[PDB]
């Protein structure tokens, strides 16, 4: 499970993210769309050009949700219930894609922290993002 | 695969600046730390009992250097990857019996490491080319199973 | 791949007894029921709101028949699978954008269905040959991505 | 999550398994070893010939553990704690392999139930086996 050390490493990195929710979120999404083009089919209603209004606003929403996850890390399922129903029942998101976005978010973190994105910080975020992903897909099981 | 001039350039230009020893040690250490079951294949490497122990393990670092040097052989001959890794495919599949899923995990780790080392140059477009690269190497190594 | 006489026999002998319509409908219904996100690709198929609705969905059953007929084209030409599915690879990858992981999931479902239909003949050895088959078909369809 | 219907479908199939724990367990293991030979490297100390004493006795143990899982389905993590530490820390089992054994167990069930291994029963067991697998690998996260 996530240790107290994991949580502290996560929070330290997170307060930086919260300062630029739009930028971070949009970058994670754009890397996913460019590197894994198949994911773009979930957003036909979006103008997917670089820094589009829809990408930036959604990027902020994604980061906001992850932020809420950080706060209620011991109560993930309950906190993301509405979102888990949305992604499973409404959007029918393939579980594989949660891993792709999680990976892209880690790339954004790595690019922004450089030297500071240590193996320990990576482990912490891998655990965190994997936990969030499991919850967003739990309505499939 | 099918390499465009732009993709080949993203790969060769970045690789020329890569500290293979540093990046390789980082990639292997992270594999063992982030996906601990992989430690099963490195019993002869000594102490791997903690993240700090793994990061200070000389053999892990040396092995990581050799692994990234191998990735370099893909970079140097982008159109003949399947052929370049046929030998290593037999080793990992027939001899070591490493499940191919782990080849993809290591590739993902390398992408993250490259991002921590080249923030300005590792654009989404650069990431796309490099991801195509690590996936091609993983695919080539997995052929010893298919 | 590399087919032995024994493997080819396990495949052709069992397939000759397969009720393609029944097995195909079963495989597709199970894909949609066991891995619900796959329903995303079948919006035009009508009611898929429950396991019972899916099992009684005429289009799902008809489509399953066509899919298993396709697997039959692999059975009928075991040494040219990559070639036989090149066309379908473009469809699923470039047009439908189905993540390749689902090709493996469908293959797994088919293995289970075959076991429910041929308890005595589907020995571990038979399973090995058939698993090699569904994996080869999934690999061929995934080439439209690699 | 597992519904009451899932649990009833599971139990109905399970009472048959408990009558031949050795046979079922050994068959699941042998299918895994034959279909996915890489898994055999976890058992170098075992004589892996068909119906060997070691395969049959271990097969029974595996089925026994799954049986305990069926009983304490609402308290999986706690019930399989000892086994999760064993598979992660001692055996270092690759998570992918839990899916392979789970799949092989389903094949055994399908072969033995035939017509009765309906899509509903498959869903129930897929959920159950996936839950057990997640617990046996939770010490990695
Ligand atoms: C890190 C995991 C994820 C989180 C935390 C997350 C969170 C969210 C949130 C909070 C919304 C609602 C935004 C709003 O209310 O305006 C949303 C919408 C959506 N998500 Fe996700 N999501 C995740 C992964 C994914 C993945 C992997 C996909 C598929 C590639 C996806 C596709 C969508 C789509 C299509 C919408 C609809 C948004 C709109 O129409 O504006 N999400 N997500
Ligand atoms: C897909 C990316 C990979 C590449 C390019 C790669 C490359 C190599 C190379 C070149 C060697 C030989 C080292 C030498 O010359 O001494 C090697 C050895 C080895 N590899 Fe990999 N490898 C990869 C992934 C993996 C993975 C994912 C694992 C398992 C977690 C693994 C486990 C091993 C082991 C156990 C050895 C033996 C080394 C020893 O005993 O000292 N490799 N690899
Ligand atoms: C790897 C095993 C598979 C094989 C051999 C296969 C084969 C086929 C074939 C032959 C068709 C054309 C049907 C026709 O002639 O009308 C088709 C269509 C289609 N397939 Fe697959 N398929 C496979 C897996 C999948 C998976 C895993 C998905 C996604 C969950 C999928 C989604 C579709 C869709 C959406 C169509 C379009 C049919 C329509 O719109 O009516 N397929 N497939
Ligand atoms: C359905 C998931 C699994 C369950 C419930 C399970 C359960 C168990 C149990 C209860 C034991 C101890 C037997 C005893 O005390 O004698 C055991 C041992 C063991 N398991 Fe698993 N296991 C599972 C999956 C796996 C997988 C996927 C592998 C790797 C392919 C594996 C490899 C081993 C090994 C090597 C042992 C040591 C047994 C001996 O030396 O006799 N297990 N398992």
């Amino acid at each position: 499970m996530l240790t107290e050390d994991d949580k502290q490493l996560i929070q330290h990195v997170w307060e930086k993210v919260l300062e630029h929710q739009e930028d971070f979120g949009a970058e994670a999404l754009e890397r996913m769309f460019i590197v894994y083009p198949s994911t773009k089919t979930y957003f036909p209603h979006f103008d997917l050009h670089h820094d589009s209004e829809q990408i930036r606003h959604h990027g902020k929403k994604v980061v906001g949700a992850l932020g809420d996850a950080v706060k209620h890390i011991d109560n993930l399922s309950a906190t993301l219930s509405e979102l888990s129903n949305l992604h499973a029942y409404n959007l029918r998101v393939d579980p594989v894609n949660f891993k792709l976005l999680s990976h892209c978010f880690q790339v954004v973190l790595g690019a922004h922290l450089g030297r500071e994105y240590t193996p320990q910080v990576q482990v912490a975020y891998d655990k965190f993002l994997a936990a969030v992903s499991a919850v967003l897909a739990e309505k499939y099981r | 695969v099918h390499w465009t001039s732009e993709e080949k350039q993203y790969i060769t230009s970045l690789w020329a600046k890569v500290n293979v020893g540093e990046v390789g040690g980082e990639a292997l250490a992270r594999l063992l730390i982030v996906y601990p079951w992989t430690q099963r294949f490195f019993a002869s490497f000594g102490n791997l009992s903690s993240a700090n122990a793994i990061l200070h393990n000389a053999k892990v670092l040396a092995h990581g250097q050799k692994v990234l040097t191998s990735f370099g052989e893909a970079v140097k001959n982008l159109d003949n990857i399947k052929k370049t890794f046929a030998q290593l495919s037999e080793l990992h599949c027939e001899k070591l019996h490493v499940d191919p899923e782990n080849f993809k995990l290591l590739g993902n780790i390398l992408i993250i490491v490259l991002a921590t080392h080249f923030p300005k140059e590792f654009t989404p477009a650069s990431q796309a080319a490099w991801t195509k690269l690590v996936n091609a190497v993983a695919h080539a190594l997995a052929l010893g199973y298919h």
